[PDB]
């Protein structure tokens, strides 16, 4: 029945956790540091270590506190000596600080630790143990979307220091049996998985798999008012234009710049021509009360059901300077804004809460390491929202044809070793199809596997792309 | 070898001309199986038990209810066949 | 094997872990907030 | 070029939804081959050509 949506079918993609091998167990040597905190006694440390000295090496503890410094762990690792790898148990059973999702202490400690092994000339793979930071599928549930940010930054780190980064090892929340059962083979595995999700039914590796598009008859309409966060920005701008074209009744493009944006008036005029009763507003999204009073100021004549979060601030994503608070004040407009919108819309019957993320999380991205964690938090938030009674769609867009929100130096670099600007005239249809399926986390990319994987699986061979049929080429 | 039969048992205390019929199979048709009972300076029951092993391994259908006709042997639970499984899935 | 199944009953382990991913199941149209959406399942796991 | 008439045989990559292979062929190299080259830089490429 369809020919034009064949382009969309090859656009939209999904991240599926296929059961990989638990790795080839090799008798380790030297030492393997269990880097973690010291506030609470953790049985996770003992459960991990019991198969660590049994793996041939010895277990040394590396206590790291929030922003202890980008060097402390470096001279500590130099003092202990040569190390064959480090287990980051600093992201275990840790609650999200409600101040900011990216202010998560585990993210900051992991970044500082990574740069510590970089400046310490140690050259050992680093493994970060997480507790259900990424659901092994919609059947499973994410406990903390903020922890999924560590996963995103870890996917980025693999493309910077292949020897320093080992990967991430996800385990179920509360249970430590999977650690003792698999960690020894996982860390030393000759398989090469950089993304591990240990569960009771086995071990699962992150995989890129095609998303089928039979063009389901269900149609999503923009009926109601549309809260386009960062609407003036191109990522939000083309979305608003498509909403107006489709027949969106109300539009509520909201950004801090707002009326003071370079292109606000023209965009508003275009929306009024295509649609009707559109509104632009200069309102902060980071503050919870700002969004609360913004939704309170949303006229009661129309309910809110189309919150489309697109705002994203970005300056640089290089790991050498990347610390937790840097990512925090870089992508707060993403993470805190999405958290406030979700917390405010639990009580709202949203037909769409599309969180606009990027491929910075979908796969590794140099120069987007400060951007990826925000995109990942969005993905985890959508995975959590779909488990409860709130539809969500975390589309990981490519570089936008016209925007500058993520269109920077990294955009043109990836244009010359990978993806380019997705056409809006088909990206809009891809979003329409993703909302037709209520897809939890679409990955709508214009990926050119042949030339893209020549710079990806080069430094770090992976199976993340070993599920796409055309990814063999 | 032309009579449909492909295996031969060199019944003797030592297998003289062992590779000769192997030479026959090497240069004609398919390679034949040289099974022998004993060997020079090798006449223990372990060697004959080893002779039974090479007979079975070379295709000789040994009657295993006759080797164990009575020895005080009882059935024991053992692991089943290790099916070398490969992913064969048909998608709709 | 029947002997490994006794290692599941004697120590009180539940086999309900989650939905299979080998089979190429969509897993994304299987769960929606609307319980009456055609194409969606209600159980978030099961022993597979 | 050998004779006295300037010529320029630019090879092209599909642009947006208005390419020269636009359709299944475009959608396939859009996964394993040539990329959607923006007109804003393709025009300058032709200009310098």
């Amino acid at each position: 029945r369809s020919t034009e949506v064949d382009e969309v079918s090859a656009l939209r993609y999904r991240i599926e956790w296929r059961p990989t091998g638990a790795g080839e167990p090799a008798r380790l040597d030297g030492t393997w540091l269990v880097a973690k905190y010291a506030g609470t006694a953790d049985e996770t440390s003992t459960a991990a270590r019991e198969a660590l000295e049994s793996a041939g090496a010895r277990v040394r503890e590396l206590v790291v506190d929030a922003r202890c410094g980008r060097d402390e762990l470096a001279e500590r690792l130099r003092s202990v000596g040569e190390v064959a790898g480090v287990l980051s148990l600093l992201a275990v059973d840790e609650a999200e600080p409600e101040e900011a999702p990216l202010a998560l202490a585990s993210l900051a400690d992991t970044l500082s630790l990574v740069q510590a092994m970089v400046s310490a000339e140690l050259g050992c793979p680093l493994w970060t143990v997480t507790e259900s930071a990424v659901a092994t599928g919609p059947f499973e549930r994410v406990r903390n979307a903020a922890h999924g940010a560590l996963w995103g930054v870890g996917r980025v780190i693999a493309l910077e220091n292949p020897a320093v980064w080992g990967g991430l090892v996800d385990v179920p929340a509360g249970s430590v049996a999977e650690l003792a059962r698999h960690l020894a083979a996982v860390v030393s595995g000759g398989a090469g998985e950089d993304q591990l999700a240990l569960r009771a039914d086995g071990v699962y590796g992150r995989r890129w798999v095609r998303a089928a598009a039979p063009a389901t008859d269900d149609e999503w309409k923009p009926t109601g008012t549309v809260l386009v966060t960062g609407g003036t920005g191109g990522v939000g701008g083309q979305i608003a234009r498509w909403l107006a074209r489709r027949g969106a009744p109300h539009l509520l493009l909201v950004s801090r710049s707002g009326p003071d944006a370079d292109g606000a008036g023209e965009l508003v005029a275009e929306l009024e021509a295509l649609g009707a009763r559109t509104t632009v507003a200069a309102c902060d999204v980071t503050d919870r009360e700002s969004v609360r009073e913004l939704l309170g100021g949303i006229g009661d004549d129309v309910p809110l059901s189309a919150v489309f979060h697109a705002a994203a601030t970005l300056d640089d994503g290089t790991v050498d300077t990347l610390t937790g608070e840097r990512i925090e004040r870089a992508s707060r407009a993403k993470v805190l804004g999405a958290r406030n919108l979700h917390e405010l819309t639990r009580e709202l019957d949203l037909t769409a809460f599309v969180l606009f993320s990027s491929f910075a999380s979908a796969f590794g991205a140099p120069g987007l390491g400060g951007y990826a964690p925000g995109n990942a938090y969005l993905d985890g938030l959508a995975q959590q929202r779909r488990s409860d009674g709130l539809p969500a769609t975390a589309v990981a867009w490519g570089t936008w044809a016209g925007s500058g929100m993520a269109e920077g130096p990294v955009a043109d670099r990836f244009r010359r070793h990978g993806v380019i600007e997705m056409p809006p005239e088909t990206a809009c249809r891809a979003l329409q199809n993703a909302l037709d399926r209520a897809e939890v986390c679409p990955i709508v990319i214009d990926v050119r596997w042949d030339r893209f994987l020549l710079a990806y699986t080069a430094q770090r061979p992976t199976r993340l792309f070993d599920e796409i049929d055309d990814a063999r080429r | 070898a032309e009579q449909g039969y492909r295996t031969f048992l060199e019944v003797s205390a030592h297998p003289i001309l062992t590779a000769a019929i192997e030479e026959i199979g090497d240069g004609s048709g398919a390679d034949l199986s040289a099974i022998h009972s004993l060997r020079r300076g090798d006449g223990s029951l372990a060697d004959f038990g080893e002779a039974l092993s090479r007979a079975f391994a070379a295709g000789v259908a040994v009657d295993w209810e006759s080797v164990h006709l009575g020895t005080g042997a009882r059935r024991v639970p053992l692991p089943t066949y290790p099916f070398q499984r490969e992913r064969v899935w048909l998608e709709p | 094997t029947p002997e490994e199944f006794w290692e599941l009953l004697s120590e009180g382990r539940d086999a309900v872990a989650g939905l299979p991913t080998d089979r190429g199941w969509d897993l994304d149209s299987l769960f929606h907030p609307d319980p009456t959406r055609s194409g969606t399942a209600h159980q978030r796991g099961g022993g597979f």
